């Protein structure tokens, strides 16, 4: 041996996605959905906070994004914030000791960048967010580091004299398949094309080359993992193009790669000149986001848990 | 119970036969023979002796040369850390040419290698097939597995040189990797608009599976009638004995018709040939002809209706 | 079928009440079964 | 107009061409398939005297001659073959019944004990020697190492009874392997062939199992009009006698079961 | 309602051995199969847990 | 009607079930008690998928009905109706016409069974047959059962079907990746190239050029010796052909049957137990 | 339910080998078949956490 | 079946009480597992 292998047993959990017959279903470990329901476990809420108060900016020095919050909702937004980022340093990470006014420590020029970063999220999104919202939570889970933030990677060395395949590796990128191991900054940082089929049976039309649909297929592979599903949670795989015998969870994906494109263009790129060697990679570009990051294997972060609604404070206006 | 002639119980040897002679010309034979036990468990256990002229050596040779370029740079897209070629392997390949290039031949760090492989490779398959006709020919008997060889070699290019100069890219022919090559395989249906709905590739399935079905179907049937040296198929096609009468009868009896020793082979021939000259025409029209197989099945009244139970709206369109 | 008219007598006999035992645990267990949660 | 689509493309007239060109191909295969056992036999021949000679569609190929080595003969195909009578009478005279054979199942020569008559000549070996020869013809053959010698094994048929023991090995000299076993009956110490597909071997007891006839039956082992060599003839008439025991060696292989 | 019975003859024309393997056989099957019908439907005893569900025994 | 050569085998007997009973021929085919009984699942069968493409998913007026050859389907019930006999016309008739296919190839090799015993020949056909019956009885049987419910089998129609393997390999991502399925390719390749080796010799010798006689053993033997060095031989390229199909069907039946039940997440992921050995 | 005490003669009719292999083959067979069974609804023994979760909240 | 009639009275009894042995094996853990959960 020639080991053997890798294997579950009988009867795995089941659903049917599509009309009967037509092979649109999806199988689950039963004993791995438990364990992913513990660990995606949501922080219960703070009691709500009453006031009726003056607004926090005009009680506070330097306060430029939770202005209209009443006093004691201020507070309490801050100890979510606290327990939500960076529990194991408490409010000292994010400021100036003796000073709660000052931006003179970077974990707070952030902190400000990713309050208007989750406002706008719950706000803007919900075409794709819902009336689920996110949360600091989502991301940092009690990190301040969220664990599954990504970074450009190089792939594995290659003398000078040839260069990188751009596919063909052993990649946890691209579900361990061989395409190519980053399909995100191209489709999850850039906005590359990921079309590639025709909309016309006989050609001359469309010009998408064979790679792109390789790069589409990575790209594709990739979302798959990260939300951890299949193809037939959003297609029917005799068209994947076809939008109609889709399922709602595509559109819900189209806008969602919109979103990320937001997050990662306008909020985290400007934030890589105040943040450490520590959070970059080897090109100079910072750890930012992706769909892992925040469904962390499930088709809704913690299984759907509607945190956001208790915190008025994380929407806009 | 009886024995199933699955496994040669007891075994017999002679000195080693180098064979039928073959007239001036055709190059002394090399190498000395020897026996395994084990292969005579199931077949003939001489293994050897084998011919090689200009032809098969100057095919053995353009073949190690591509199987070199290929492995080589296996080893260096892992930066010649041997032990991390052994662990991705499976996944190491050697990608073709970039689009930017179309049919140019380029540098050797961007594609120019697989090019050179691929020339070499198809090269020393050419070679096998000249091979194949002289060591055919020598024997005075006919060319019928040049003939298929020359179907298979068809597919092969179709797949690597055949489309990719019609649609003027080598990057669209296939890239060498195990997994690579699959990859290569089920991004060719996706972009194409699902294989499935392309005609000649259902074909090239129905020939497949009939490969399979006639080789199991008529193995069995001689197996059947190996009581009767129904194996011996030659000397049942030129006298007809009870293996091959109780042969063509056991398939008469059960599916109303049949065929005959000589005839069966006959079958089974066109049917293994069929697989790659529909699965060649399929590839060939793939791009060049059809973009969008789903499309061209809907185009033709194919393609099946469900109630549609499940569906999305088109963000392209809002 | 080998047999004798006699040992068609005798078999029939070991099968016959053998084949009314298995009956017999039949409606021993249906029994049981219906007591406990009845069916209909 | 630069986009009147055309409703005919390269695939669909392709799509026919490949129909055409295999309905040609199933034709041909089907004819090539009447090389052999035809023109049929029905009662509507016979009823009309032959005017109606059986042969379906398509219809038979011209006859093709196989020319075989060693001043061997001249085959042909399809060819006229010489009616030959049933050892056997029909189970019902209503057309589609089978027939019982004649007089003692085995000896009959009829269902599983039937065989047609093959050339009383020997297949022959590349040289033009006799192909299938015993290894007492074949001095160079020898057992491979590690396999008991079939040699001296004794041959035991279906109820267990020996039969006779092992007297000699019969081999291909064309492709080496074990063809025939020899039997040197115990019951009248003449010899017989015994095909290897109905030998099973138990090699720690040294025997030589045979499912396919009794003990008894290795009497009537047809013979062979030589014994350093077989005919093709003599081939069949051997095999076929042994496959009648599959149905007849005993009063159950007949069928049924229930 | 006639008048020979005797029915034991019945093994005069059917051999014994091979109705019983017959008999115990479909016995088997037929067990299966019922056993496989009254599971899959309402009068199942599996998917209940006496006298309490024992997977809600722990919520955790 | 019978071959020229075949009156003097159609014997009397060799039935497992029927004896005299059905024991008779009608044209070419052989009857016997599991052709009759065969002739019933078959045709009851096919009578009931025609009236399933009389019916159509939604009724014989609905623009989903259809007699077209490409698109007639009859598929399972939905899930929900687990291992239950779901109504006729709610993937109810798909059940019933697979117990008729079932039993219908059963019946056929049972059938080629008896003819086995007639004829005194091996019984290497039906039970390589029953390797196909097999592969039929997880893709509808097994599979399904493991997975709590008899919808998961496919649709019986010729693109339908064609469909659900589709999605149904898509929902492990990248199916090629698994290894009883590069296994069960395999084997199907190489069937496909024993059988195209095997024709051609056995063609290129019985029939060699003009001026030449029919082949010999030692010719054959000699030439894949020429080309490739070895000759495995005549009965053995017999035995190994059928050992490359009937495989092939196995591996496909277990590449199918450990998609689901024995493996959920996608099939490339399996891979890792290779990329995670302590060896790097 | 009462013991025909000429019930040996089953064995001049069953093969004894034959009848006690099947036993154990039947029995294993239905052994790890229930085994599954039950592990495969709600009366789970094995993913239960008893008395207290053996691997830690996550990965500490 | 190749035993003597003296040969089945002393294998019936044998089988015999060895199943019922198992049957007891069996009505044993069948209790135990009724006591600590019981499954009706
Ligand atoms: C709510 C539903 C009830 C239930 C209702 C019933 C009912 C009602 C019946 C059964 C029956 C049986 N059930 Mg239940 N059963 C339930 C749950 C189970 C479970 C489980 C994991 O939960 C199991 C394993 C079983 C298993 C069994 C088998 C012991 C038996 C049928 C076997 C058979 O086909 O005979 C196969 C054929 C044979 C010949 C073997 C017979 C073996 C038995 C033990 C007797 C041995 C005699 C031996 C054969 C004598 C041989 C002679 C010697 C050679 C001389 N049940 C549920 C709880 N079950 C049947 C039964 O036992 O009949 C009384 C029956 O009528
Ligand atoms: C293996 C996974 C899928 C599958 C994969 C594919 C793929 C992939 C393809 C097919 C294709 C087809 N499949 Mg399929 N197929 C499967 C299981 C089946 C079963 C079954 C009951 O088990 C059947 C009957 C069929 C039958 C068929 C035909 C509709 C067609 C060509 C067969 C062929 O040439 O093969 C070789 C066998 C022969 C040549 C023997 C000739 C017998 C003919 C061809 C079969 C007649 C089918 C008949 C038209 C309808 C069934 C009978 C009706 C009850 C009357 N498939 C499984 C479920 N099948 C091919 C196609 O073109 O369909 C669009 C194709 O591309
Ligand atoms: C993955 C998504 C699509 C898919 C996309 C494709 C594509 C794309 C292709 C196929 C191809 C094939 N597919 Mg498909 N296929 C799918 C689903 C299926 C299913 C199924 C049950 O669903 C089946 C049965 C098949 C079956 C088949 C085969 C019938 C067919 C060609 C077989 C072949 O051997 O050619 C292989 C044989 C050769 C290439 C010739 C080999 C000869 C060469 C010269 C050997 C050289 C040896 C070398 C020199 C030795 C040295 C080694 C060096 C290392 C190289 N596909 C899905 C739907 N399929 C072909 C096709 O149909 O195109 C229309 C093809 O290219
Ligand atoms: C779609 C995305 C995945 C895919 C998903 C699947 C799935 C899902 C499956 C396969 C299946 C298989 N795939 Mg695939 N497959 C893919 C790509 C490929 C490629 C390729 C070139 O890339 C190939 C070669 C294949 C090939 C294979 C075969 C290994 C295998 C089917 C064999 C089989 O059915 O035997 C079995 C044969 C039978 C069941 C027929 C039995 C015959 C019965 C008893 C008789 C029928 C009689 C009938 C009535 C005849 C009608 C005649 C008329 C009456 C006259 N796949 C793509 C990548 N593939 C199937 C499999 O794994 O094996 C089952 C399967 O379920
Ligand atoms: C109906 C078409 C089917 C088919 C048919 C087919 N294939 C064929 C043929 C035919 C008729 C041949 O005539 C030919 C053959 O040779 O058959 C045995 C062949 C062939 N099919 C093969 C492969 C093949 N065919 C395939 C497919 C198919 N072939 C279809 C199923 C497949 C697939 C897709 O699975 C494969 C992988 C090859 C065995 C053979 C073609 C071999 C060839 O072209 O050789 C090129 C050169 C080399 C491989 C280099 C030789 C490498 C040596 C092993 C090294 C030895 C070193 C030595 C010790 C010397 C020392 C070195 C010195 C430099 C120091
Ligand atoms: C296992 C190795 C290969 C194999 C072996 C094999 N198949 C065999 C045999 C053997 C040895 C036979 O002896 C037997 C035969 O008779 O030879 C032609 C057979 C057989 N191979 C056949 C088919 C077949 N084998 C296949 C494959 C395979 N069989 C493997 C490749 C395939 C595929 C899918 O590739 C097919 C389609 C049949 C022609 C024949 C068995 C036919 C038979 O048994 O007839 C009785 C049944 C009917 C006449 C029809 C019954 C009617 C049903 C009630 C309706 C059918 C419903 C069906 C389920 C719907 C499917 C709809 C499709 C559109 C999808
Ligand atoms: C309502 C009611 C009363 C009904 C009326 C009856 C009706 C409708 C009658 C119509 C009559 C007709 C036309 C139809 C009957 C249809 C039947 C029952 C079904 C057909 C069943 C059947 C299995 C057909 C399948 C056909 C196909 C193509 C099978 C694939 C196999 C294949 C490629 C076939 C051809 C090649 C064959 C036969 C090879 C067999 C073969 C092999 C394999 C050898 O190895 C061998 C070696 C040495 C000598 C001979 C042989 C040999 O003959
Ligand atoms: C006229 O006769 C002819 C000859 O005779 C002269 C020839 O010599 C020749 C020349 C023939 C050859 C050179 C043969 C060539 C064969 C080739 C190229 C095939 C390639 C095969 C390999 C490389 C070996 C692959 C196989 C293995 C490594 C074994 C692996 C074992 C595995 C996976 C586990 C086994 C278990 C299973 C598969 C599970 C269950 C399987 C079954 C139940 C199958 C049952 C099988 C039988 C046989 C009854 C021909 C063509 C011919 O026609
Ligand atoms: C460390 O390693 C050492 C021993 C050096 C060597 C090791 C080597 C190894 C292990 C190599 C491993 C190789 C493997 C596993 C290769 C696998 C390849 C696969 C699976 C390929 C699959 C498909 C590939 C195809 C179909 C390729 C098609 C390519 C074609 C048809 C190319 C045609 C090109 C031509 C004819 C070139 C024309 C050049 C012209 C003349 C046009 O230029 C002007
Ligand atoms: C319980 C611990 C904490 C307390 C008591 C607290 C308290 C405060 C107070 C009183 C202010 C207003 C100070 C001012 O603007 O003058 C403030 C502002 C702010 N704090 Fe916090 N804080 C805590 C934890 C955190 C954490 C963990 C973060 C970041 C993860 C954070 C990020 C911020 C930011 C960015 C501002 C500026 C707010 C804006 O522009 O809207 N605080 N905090
Ligand atoms: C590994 C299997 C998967 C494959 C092969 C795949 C393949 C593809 C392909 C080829 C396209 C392009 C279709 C076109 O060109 O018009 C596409 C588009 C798309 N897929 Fe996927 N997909 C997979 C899984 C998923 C999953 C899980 C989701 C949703 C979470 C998803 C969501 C989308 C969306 C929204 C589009 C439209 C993108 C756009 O128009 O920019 N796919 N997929
Ligand atoms: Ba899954
Ligand atoms: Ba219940
Ligand atoms: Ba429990
Ligand atoms: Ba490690
Ligand atoms: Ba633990
Ligand atoms: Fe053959």
């Amino acid at each position: 041996s020639v080991m053997l292998l890798g294997c579950e047993g009988p009867p795995p959990g089941t659903e049917q996605i599509g009309y009967r017959g037509v092979g649109m279903e999806n199988y689950y470990n039963k004993r791995q959905r438990a364990l992913s329901i513990q660990a995606n476990q949501p922080v219960e809420s703070l009691p709500a906070a009453d006031s009726t108060g003056p607004k926090a900016s005009e009680v506070y020095q330097n306060v430029q994004v939770l202005k209209d919050l009443s006093v004691g909702e201020f507070t309490r937004t801050m100890v979510a914030v606290t327990t939500w980022v960076s529990p194991k340093e408490g409010c000292n990470y994010c400021h100036v000791p003796g000073n709660w006014a000052s931006d003179d420590i970077y974990t707070k020029v952030v902190s400000r960048r990713m309050f208007e970063l989750v406002r706008a999220a719950n706000s803007d999104w919900k075409a794709h967010v819902a009336e689920t919202g996110v949360t600091c939570y989502t991301c940092h889970r009690g990190n301040p580091v969220p664990k599954y933030a990504w970074v450009t990677d190089p792939g594995p060395k290659y003398p000078s004299g040839l260069k990188p395949t751009g596919q063909n590796y052993g990649s946890k990128t691209v579900a361990y398949a061989s395409l190519p191991f980053d399909p995100l900054t191209p489709f999850l940082d850039q906005a590359n094309e990921i079309r590639i089929t025709g909309n016309a049976a006989l050609a001359g039309s469309n010009p998408a080359s064979l790679k792109q649909a390789e790069w589409t297929f990575g790209l594709m592979m990739n979302i798959s993992d990260s939300l951890g599903v299949g193809c037939t949670f959003c297609h029917n795989t005799r068209a994947f193009n076809d939008w109609t015998q889709s399922t709602p969870k595509r559109t819900t994906a189209w806008y969602a790669i919109r979103h990320v494109r937001d997050i990662n263009q306008n909020y985290i790129w400007p934030l890589n000149d105040v943040l450490p060697a520590s959070r970059k990679g080897p090109y100079g570009d910072p750890l930012r986001v992706s769909c892992m990051t925040c469904h962390q294997a499930v088709n809704k972060p913690l299984y759907g848990a509607q945190m956001a609604k208790d915190y008025p404070g994380l929407y806009k206006t | 119970p009886e024995y199933q002639n699955i496994f040669t119980a007891v075994q017999v040897r002679a000195p080693a036969y180098p064979g039928v002679p073959l007239p001036k010309g055709n190059l002394p034979r090399i190498g000395r023979p020897i026996f395994s036990y084990w292969l005579g468990k199931i077949g003939d256990a001489q293994i050897g002796p084998i011919y090689l002229g200009l032809t098969g050596t100057l095919s053995i040779f353009f073949g190690l040369v591509a199987i070199s370029i290929i492995g080589f740079n296996m080893l260096a897209s892992v930066h010649w850390d041997v032990f991390q070629f052994l662990k991705h392997f499976f996944w190491l390949g050697l990608e073709p040419p970039p689009p930017q290039y179309g049919l140019r031949i380029p540098p050797l760090s961007e594609g120019g290698w697989w090019l050179m492989a691929g020339l070499f490779l198809t090269l020393s398959i050419l070679l096998w097939w000249v091979r194949t006709y002289k060591r055919a020919e020598a024997l005075g008997m006919s060319q019928h597995l040049s003939w298929a060889f020359a179907a298979a070699i068809f597919f092969y290019l179709v797949l690597g040189f055949i489309r990719p100069v019609m649609m003027g890219s080598w990057a669209k022919a296939v890239p060498f990797g195990i997994f690579p090559h699959l990859d290569w395989t089920a991004a060719f249906s996706i972009r194409y608009g699902n294989l499935y709905y392309n005609p000649f590739h259902m074909l090239s399935i129905a020939f497949l599976y009939g490969s399979a079905l006639l080789f199991a179907m008529h193995g069995a049937t001689i197996l059947s009638v190996s009581r009767f040296g129904g194996d011996r198929e030659i000397d049942q096609i030129t006298h007809r004995g009870t293996a091959a009468e109780r042969a063509a009868l056991f398939w008469r009896w059960t599916m109303g018709f049949n065929v005959t020793m000589e005839s069966i082979h006959r079958w089974a021939w066109w049917c293994a040939v069929l697989t790659v000259i529909t699965a060649g025409i399929g590839i060939l029209l793939s791009g060049t002809v059809v973009d969008n197989w789903y499309l061209w099945a809907v185009k033709h009244g194919m393609a099946p209706a469900y109630p549609e139970v499940v569906t999305a709206v088109n963000p392209y369109e809002t | 079928t080998g047999l004798t008219d006699d040992e068609a007598k005798e078999f029939h006999a070991i099968f016959m009440q053998s084949m009314y035992a298995w009956f017999g645990l039949v409606v021993i267990a249906h029994l049981l079964a219906w007591l406990y949660r009845p069916w209909l | 107009s630069a986009g009147i689509t055309h409703y005919i493309d390269a695939a669909q007239i392709t799509i026919w061409a490949f129909w055409l060109f295999f309905f040609g191909l199933i034709i041909y295969l089907r004819r090539e398939d009447k090389r052999e056992g035809y023109p049929l036999d029905s009662d509507r021949t016979e009823r009309s005297g032959g005017r109606v000679k059986v042969v379906g569609f398509p219809d038979l190929p011209d006859p093709k001659t196989f020319v075989l080595p060693h001043n061997g003969g001249t085959v042909v195909a399809p060819r006229v073959e010489a009616p030959v009578a049933v050892n056997a009478t029909p189970f019902s005279p209503a057309p589609g019944s089978p027939l019982v054979p004649n007089g003692d199942p085995m000896l009959s020569g009829f269902g599983p004990a039937a065989s047609p008559d093959r050339p009383k000549h020997c297949d022959l070996t590349f040289e033009g020697l006799p192909k299938i020869v015993p290894m007492r013809v074949a001095k160079e053959f020898s057992i491979a190492e590690g396999d008991p010698d079939p040699r001296g094994m004794t041959v035991v048929g279906l109820d267990g009874e020996v039969a006779g023991t092992v007297s000699d090995v019969w081999v291909d000299r064309s492709e080496p392997q074990i063809r025939y076993l020899e039997v040197e009956v115990a019951a009248n110490k003449k010899k017989v062939l015994l095909p290897i597909g109905f030998s099973r071997f138990d090699k720690k007891a040294r025997k030589v199992k045979v499912d396919a006839i009794k003990a008894a039956h290795f009497a009537n082992v047809p013979t062979l009009s030589n014994p350093d060599q077989v005919t093709l003839y003599e081939e069949d008439k051997v095999c076929a006698y042994y496959a009648g025991g599959k149905l007849y060696a005993t009063a159950e292989r007949a069928g049924p079961l229930l | 309602f006639t008048m020979n019975a005797n029915l034991y003859k019945i093994w005069l024309i059917l051999d014994p051995r091979r109705v019983l393997v017959s008999i115990v056989a479909f016995q088997i099957v037929l067990g299966l199969l019922i056993h496989m019908i009254v599971l899959s439907t309402d009068l199942n005893w599996l998917d209940d847990n006496i006298p309490v569900s024992y997977q809600a025994l722990g919520k955790k | 009607a019978m071959l020229s050569f075949e009156k003097k085998y159609r014997v009397r007997g060799g039935t497992l079930i029927g004896g005299d009973l059905f024991d008779f021929w009608v044209g070419p085919f052989y009857v016997g008690f599991f052709g009759v009984v065969g002739f019933c699942f078959t045709l009851l069968g096919v009578l009931l998928i025609v009236w399933g493409a009389t019916i159509g998913p939604t009724g014989p007026t609905s623009d989903l009905q259809t007699y077209n050859l490409w698109r007639i389907s009859i598929a399972p019930p939905d899930l929900s109706y687990g291992l239950r006999m779901a109504p006729l016309t709610e993937g109810g008739l798909w059940q019933i016409i697979t117990i008729c296919a079932a039993g219908a190839f059963i019946s056929w090799a049972l059938r080629e069974v008896e003819i086995c015993r007639k004829l005194g020949i091996g019984f290497h056909v039906p039970f390589a047959f029953s390797f196909a019956i097999g592969a039929y009885l997880v893709l509808v049987f097994v599979r399904p059962l493991l997975m709590g419910a008899w919808g998961h089998g496919f649709p019986y129609g010729i693109l339908s079907h064609l469909d659900w393997v589709s999605n149904v390999g898509y929902q492990f991502l990248h199916f090629h990746y698994n290894p009883a399925h590069m296994l069960a390719i395999s084997f199907f390749f190489t069937n496909c190239l024993a059988l195209s080796m095997h024709g051609s010799l056995i063609l290129s010798v019985t029939n060699p050029q003009k001026g030449e006689p029919v082949k010999t053993s030692e010719h054959e033997n000699t030439f894949f010796r020429d080309i490739v060095g070895y000759s495995i031989g005549a009965l053995a390229i017999h035995r190994l052909g059928l050992f490359l199909a009937l495989s092939a069907a196995f591996w496909s039946a277990v590449c199918i049957l450990i998609s689901g039940p024995f493996w959920t997440r996608g099939w490339p992921e399996w891979w890792n137990w290779w990329l995670e050995l302590p060896l790097w």
